[PDB]
């Protein structure tokens, strides 16, 4: 209790602010950076919610050195498994799938495909919000599938619903790589 | 490695 729990690996939280006055990469901005349990906790409480943000804002937790961005080389040959939400329970259940999705980062539950993970992002948007884990490498299927699975099931999605991957450059440049 | 499980983190 008295030490600090550390983490597998060290992450960073980002905010996009929704300014069209600015270039879309000016509108990052790096929150903070933690490596433990408790940190992760301090940063989280202390922050507003998903719910609460602005159309247009996202928020990004990445691996520490890796940018919340396609043009990173840890993401520019890779692709995200996404979620789009309906707008309905924003309110209701929008923080608890993004809260949800921070704990299948930082606890590392891709198990041997943790490697792969590059971060997650969480769009707010008129449209249907969107959450997203975003891994290195579209051409990994075995990495790929099985975050894929992880991720589906601890969202609680039934077997009925499929979810799919896009790779960044598809998405950039829609049809899924793969579905699970 | 360090893998927590939900429960361990939403512990603290
Ligand atoms: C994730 N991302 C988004 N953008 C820019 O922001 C725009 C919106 O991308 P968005 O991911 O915010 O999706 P949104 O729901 O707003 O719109 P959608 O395209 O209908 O899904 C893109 O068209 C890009 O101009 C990006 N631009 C760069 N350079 N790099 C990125 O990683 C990136």
């Amino acid at each position: 209790h008295y030490i600090k729990h550390p983490l597998q690996n060290r992450w960073a939280l980002w905010f996009f602010k929704n300014d069209k006055s600015k270039t879309w990469q000016a509108n990052l901005r790096l929150i903070s950076k933690f490596d433990t349990v408790e940190d992760f906790w301090a940063l989280y409480n202390h922050i507003q919610l998903s719910s609460n943000l602005m159309p247009g804002c996202d928020y990004s937790l990445f691996k520490d050195g890796i940018e919340p961005m396609w043009e990173d080389e840890k993401n520019k040959r890779g692709g995200r498994w996404l979620i789009t939400l309906n707008k309905q329970q924003r309110r209701s259940d929008l923080d608890r799938f993004w809260l949800e999705t921070l704990l299948c980062l930082i606890g590392e539950s891709f198990d041997d495909y943790s490697d792969d993970v590059c971060g997650a992002v969480v769009n707010v948007r008129a449209k249907g919000d969107k959450i997203a884990i975003w891994t290195t490498e579209c051409e990994n299927r075995e990495a790929v599938t099985h975050i894929g699975r992880v991720y589906k099931e601890r969202l609680g999605l039934p077997p009925k619903i499929v979810i799919g991957y896009q790779s960044h450059a598809d998405t950039a440049t829609t049809k899924n790589r793969f579905v699970v | 490695k360090k893998r927590y499980s939900r429960x361990q983190l939403l512990x603290f």
